[PDB]
């Protein structure tokens, strides 16, 4: 009658197998389904298990079911950047007579980019209309670097964002900061983040 | 007491 | 599979509306959730055939009916701001495997007043030349500033034609204003290109924003445009400066 | 003794009218306990045995939820079933489906059945290991296949080897009194002259239960069994059943034939006689 | 397709007493489809409150109905089943006899 996923949030390097599980209290059900959800978008099946079944297979999705023990395992094998989402884990009653799926609250799950040859750098863009605006564009850095909001109001500073550039086998992350803040420069946009030391800063 | 999940043909 | 409409509605408090869900799987079991953050999935209403309708966990402020197989509608007799939140129409057998299909999802926002609604300003910033010379690459970043509510769609086009690969768009919007309930949002996209091929004058590159907002029927007398459902774009072309 | 529980559904598609009749029965034994029809006001499962009414407002509001959900199915199954048939839609089909379990003197589960026809003929059934199915012609293949590959039986077979019987076992102690009970069947013959050497008996057998009974008349110590005129045993209308046999004699001879009643609510068979 | 036409029994719950209290009933059963029509004639006249069981089948998928009413059974009165099925071109009417 309970779903629970733990631990509730996963964080992972690019290539390694991972494990999500599932618990449920009430060993009576019919199936049990697994779900991914991308932040604003639905949800995507990825697999179900009827409950008289042990396991099934989709692509580097694998996942088991323990009906004697009320648990479930999601495996993904060499996890990629892309399969970042949030897990969710659902079943349904065997008896009852409503149908009512119940839901666990999902495991939100990271796979970070593996960057070959990092090379942190923050560049300032000029707006194409008017060399007038720009924004600061703090980029290639690898997986280690965390990006912090501004400690100024009116500045805005987006999350790290991973960019593929497939006829190339080339990744890279990403991050904007923007202000109309007169004292917001490209040289301090990011000074409340934790950024590498050799950053290149050009001038 | 009815079968709960029943399949159609 | 499953369809559910519209994508994106914009309602004043007190103004009713329906949000369809049809189903050709000849499922008998079709329900209803809403979402939120810090709630999960919310079941609303469901329906076991033709007929046929139960309340779920929240049911108060929502009716269904279920006069046929394929359709499950939705209504909000009296659009209420709590209940804005994203809705998810979801349908199944009720036997074979039991597998749950969900729709693409419907976000509503109700609001007091429709003067908080804003499209959005587009403007294309171009990659410096010190990347270029550093990593013979050219990032283009899209800025989408000032909407409200948090309704678009950003796709960037080069030379005609949509493109995704060397894309990446923040997965949610910020708010311009964090402490306010109301604030209005930004959202950034970036597009990188090879060196070679930004510096090549032929070359044209457009951030496109798809907003949703009002409609023809909403109340505005304002001055300032009416906020309708519109596309807003920026551009740039390449240059061998 | 040994005892059942079964769940009968008839689909009757009406075309020119806006919804197929469903109408579903379950017994318990020979006792009916339960109905819904979908042309019915109340669109709930009803109780037709006064044991099942002290089931609670949770057991009827799960058992009306799931037969509303039958009739849906079995809804979509005459449209499918005129697709594998490739029949018109202006003619009127039934489908019919039974499923139930069986018990022994002990409780204990005996069997389990899910059967189903389209027109009056087999279409599929679970055979006995609960494990395949049985499909009577080219069209149930698709079926056949559709639910071997959805693990169909796998899923049934819980039901019918735990809850339907669990469920029996409840029926049958709240009911006691009603289904743990024989009604030894109240006997007599009746003379009725034919032509002028000739005479019908009838032995008739009336108010007991279950339906299960054998009658049989004899001349002079052999069966007449091809010369016997047997009815179908009938309901009473009040829970009971009866049934009669007759034989036609030559006047005179009466005392010649012995009727014999067979019924588990009789200590030991009885032998009845003409007498004048 | 394959259609059936009915069997019918028309006889009283309680061994009949003229004077007395009784039920009157037409059993039809192995007919199919389900779709029957079944009345309870007094004097050849259609009798009015006349109900029935719930639809149901036997092991082969035949259907089979029980149509009853309260009566008083007397020595003038005769009874009867009227039915009409697909299978019969003709509606059947089958008399009551108590006396067998």
């Amino acid at each position: 009658q309970e779903v629970t996923q733990i631990p509730a949030a996963l964080s992972v390097p690019e290539g390694e197998n991972l494990v999500l599980n599932c618990s449920f209290t009430d060993s009576a059900i019919y199936n049990l389904q697994w779900f991914r959800q991308d932040p604003g978008k639905g949800l995507t099946s990825l697999l179900l298990i009827q409950s008289s079944q042990r396991e099934q297979t989709s692509g580097r999705l694998n996942a088991s079911l323990d009906k004697s023990s009320g648990r479930s395992t999601l495996y993904i094998a060499a996890s990629q950047p892309g399969d970042s989402a949030t897990y969710l884990c659902a079943v349904r009653p065997t008896s009852g007579g409503s149908y009512i799926p119940t839901f666990g609250r999902g495991t939100s799950l990271i796979v970070h980019p593996y960057i070959q040859n990092p090379d942190p750098a923050v560049y300032q863009l000029r707006d194409s209309k008017s060399s007038d605006k720009s924004v600061c564009l703090f980029t290639d850095f690898d997986s280690q670097t965390n990006v912090s909001q501004s400690k100024d109001s009116d500045v805005y500073i987006t999350d790290k964002c991973v960019l593929d550039m497939r006829s190339m086998d080339f990744k890279s992350n990403s991050a904007v900061a923007w202000s109309n803040k007169s004292d917001f420069a490209c040289a301090n946009a990011f000074n409340n983040s934790i950024i590498p030391e050799d950053t290149f800063f050009p001038s | 007491s009815l079968l709960m999940w029943i399949t159609q043909v | 599979g499953v369809t559910q409409t519209p994508k994106f509605q914009v309602l004043k408090t007190g103004q009713s509306m329906t949000l369809q869900c049809a189903q050709d799987m000849n499922h008998e079991y079709m329900s209803w959730y809403r979402q939120d953050p810090g709630m999960g999935l919310r079941l609303i209403h469901y329906s076991v055939g033709a007929g046929i309708t139960d309340q779920g966990e929240v049911p108060n402020g929502y009716n269904v009916s279920r006069s046929t197989t394929e359709d499950f509608p939705l209504r909000l007799l009296s659009a209420a701001p709590s209940q804005t939140s994203v809705y998810f129409c979801a349908s199944s057998y009720v036997g074979n495997t039991g597998e749950l299909f969900f729709g693409e999802g419907s976000r509503l926002t109700v609001l007091e007043d429709l003067k908080n609604v804003f499209p959005p300003e587009v403007a294309v910033f171009e990659p410096s030349e010190a990347e270029i010379s550093h990593t013979q690459k050219a990032t283009l970043v899209c800025l989408a500033t000032g909407f409200y509510p948090d309704h678009v769609e950003l796709s960037w086009w080069v030379n005609g034609k949509e493109v995704h690969s060397g894309v990446c768009t923040d997965p949610q919007p910020l708010k311009e204003q964090p402490a306010l309930n109301d604030s209005r949002y930004a959202l950034s996209s970036r597009l990188r290109v090879s060196a070679t091929f930004w510096q090549d004058p032929r070359n044209h590159f457009r951030c496109q924003v798809q907003f949703y907002g009002l409609s023809e029927n909403d109340e505005w007398t304002q001055d300032r445009a009416k906020p309708v459902t519109q596309i807003v774009s920026a551009e740039a072309w390449g240059r061998a400066d | 003794g040994s005892h059942s529980m079964r769940y009968f559904f008839t689909s009757v598609s009406r075309p020119g009218r806006g919804e197929p009749r469903f109408i579903a029965v379950g017994y318990v034994d020979d006792t009916q306990f339960v109905r819904f029809d979908s042309d019915a006001a109340s669109q709930r499962m009803e109780p037709r045995a006064p044991w099942i009414e002290q089931e609670g407002p949770e057991y009827w509001d799960g058992e009306t939820r799931k037969v509303k959900a039958h009739s849906q199915t079995h809804r979509v199954d005459l449209g499918t079933l005129r697709g594998y048939y490739n029949q018109s839609e202006a003619g009127s089909h039934t489908v019919q489906r039974m499923y139930g379990c069986d018990v022994g003197s002990d409780w204990r589960f005996l069997r389990g059945y899910h059967q189903y026809a389209y027109d009056g003929k087999d279409y599929i059934a679970l055979k006995e290991d609960l494990r395949s199915w049985t499909a009577a012609d080219m069209a149930a293949q698709t079926t056949k296949h559709k639910w071997e590959a959805a693990h169909v039986a796998e899923q049934l077979r819980a039901y019918l080897e735990g809850t339907c019987v669990e469920w029996l076992r409840r029926y049958l102690e709240n009911g006691k009194e009603t289904l743990q009970r024989t009604d030894a069947p109240k006997t007599h013959m009746t003379h009725h002259a034919v032509s002028d050497h000739e005479a019908t008996l009838r032995c008739w057998a009336l108010s007991f239960y279950p339906a299960e009974i054998t009658l049989t008349w004899q001349r002079d110590g052999e069966d007449q069994t091809q010369d016997t005129e047997l009815v179908e045993t009938r309901p009473a209308g009040d829970g009971t059943f009866q049934k009669w046999a007759a034989v036609v004699v030559p006047s005179g001879q009466e005392q010649r034939y012995t009727c014999h009643v067979q019924h588990e609510g009789l200590p030991k068979p009885l032998t009845l006689r003409w007498e004048p | 397709m394959i259609q059936r036409t009915p069997k019918i029994q028309v006889y009283s719950r309680h061994p009949a007493e003229n004077g007395k209290s009784n039920f009157l009933n037409c059993y039809v059963s192995g007919f199919h489809p389900s779709d029957i029509e079944v009345d309870l004639l007094k004097n050849g006249e259609r009798i009015e409150k006349v109900e029935h069981s719930d639809l149901s089948f036997s092991k082969d998928w035949s259907f089979y109905l029980l149509y009853y009413t309260e009566f008083t059974p007397t020595e003038k009165d005769e009874y009867a089943c009227r039915v009409n099925h697909v299978t019969l071109s003709q509606p059947k009417i089958v008399k009551w006899d108590r006396d067998m």
